[PDB]
């Protein structure tokens, strides 16, 4: 046995940050209560709400 | 002038006063929004006790 | 995971902290009926309506 | 005076009176590094018993 590195531990800390990652996304969400918040959810779909945003003012 | 009595009270009342039909659409709003925050506000916190299993 | 950190908490608070104060701002709207009860949220609508109040009187 | 008593209350609470949503964040977090210092100072007597063979 490899004692020295744990291949088995690496694939599953990295799978567990992608759930993490999904995790921590889905929080904001429901604090918030709408689907984009920051920059890096979707580019297209923060940049033409704005639009309607600024059109019902 | 009491004609204009009445115009201009009804000027004033659009700018200042507010529709409370329409305003409990919002107090609704973050009443409820209000709960999602605090119910999801200790959901993260019992996120972080799992890795200490 | 971050064990020192918790990234999840913060945002689920500050976007809990603007949830908060807005819902204070619909109390005391809904209380006395007046949708400019402050200036700054509309300084021009409280100038304009105080000066049609001075003719009201 | 009401205004300036209600104004001043507003003010006031936010350096007297703590956030209890905020404080609960740092305090699990805090409880959590104390069950974790304690089990790393356990491992520490068990790691002197390891050349006294």
């Amino acid at each position: 046995m490899i004692i020295n590195h744990n291949v088995s531990a690496i694939f599953a800390h990295r799978t567990l940050k992608s759930n993490d990652a999904n995790l921590s996304k889905d929080i904001e969400k429901l604090s918030s209560g709408m689907r984009i918040n920051k920059a890096g959810d979707d580019a297209s779909g923060l940049a033409v709400s704005e639009k309607m945003r600024t059109q019902i003012a | 002038l009491m004609n204009a009595y009445e115009n201009t009270q009804a000027s004033e009342s659009r700018i200042r006063d507010t529709d409370m039909a329409e305003q409990m659409t919002s107090f609704t709003r973050y009443q409820i929004l209000t709960q999602a925050a605090t119910s999801m506000l200790a959901q993260a916190n019992m996120k972080s006790q799992s890795v200490m299993r």
